[PDB]
């Protein structure tokens, strides 16, 4: 399922349909365009996780949990310098939401079967 | 290079940590609360939040300043 989510993130990066950043995510929820999102639990955030869960528990938003904030900077590509190898200067992010327009894919049937059930 | 009159500063955008909770007040139950005003016009969307001035409200793009 992680391969399918990474493929969805990569094609959202290709079509530029994702709204990266908490500012654009808040714009998407205020415009009611939140389809899928990724949340990094068990982090060192003192009180940010309550605000993120409060916005994520508003209206038809998926609940996906991952481990770290700094491991989400490579799939989105915040500071992916030296793409042939490992970056040496990189920062992190909390959540990046996606608004995919080209929804049709190969594993998307299994993805929507897991999301609906 | 350097003049006798000292140089004046420019409006540089400073670094503010976690400004979004300044707008969205985290209440007890799972309900969103907005304190700062928004632009009621249809020219700009509702996701853009206007300036919180002490005696008026400054529109984000159209400069339609609303006064009390
Ligand atoms: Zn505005």
């Amino acid at each position: 399922v992680n391969t399918a989510l990474q493929e969805v993130l990569k094609t959202a990066l290709i079509h530029d349909g994702l709204a990266r950043g908490i500012r654009e995510a808040a714009k998407a929820l205020d415009k009611r365009q939140a389809h899928l999102c990724v949340l990094a639990s068990n982090c060192d955030e003192p009180m940010y996780v309550k605000l993120v869960e409060a916005l994520c528990a508003e209206h038809q938003i998926n609940l996906i949990k991952v481990d770290d904030n700094k491991k989400l900077g490579e799939w989105v590509g915040l500071c992916k310098i030296d793409r042939e190898g490992k970056p040496r200067k990189v920062v992190g992010c909390s959540c990046v939401v996606v608004k995919d327009y080209g929804k049709e894919s190969q594993a998307k049937d299994v993805i929507e079967e897991y999301f609906k059930c | 290079k350097s003049y006798t009159t000292p140089k004046k500063n420019k409006h540089k955008r400073k670094k503010v940590k976690l400004a979004v909770l300044k707008y969205y007040k985290v209440d007890e139950n799972g309900k969103i609360s907005r304190l700062r005003r928004e632009c009621p016009s249809d020219e700009c969307g509702a996701g853009v939040f206007m300036a919180s001035h002490f005696d008026r409200h400054y529109c984000g793009k159209c400069c339609l300043t609303y006064c009390f």
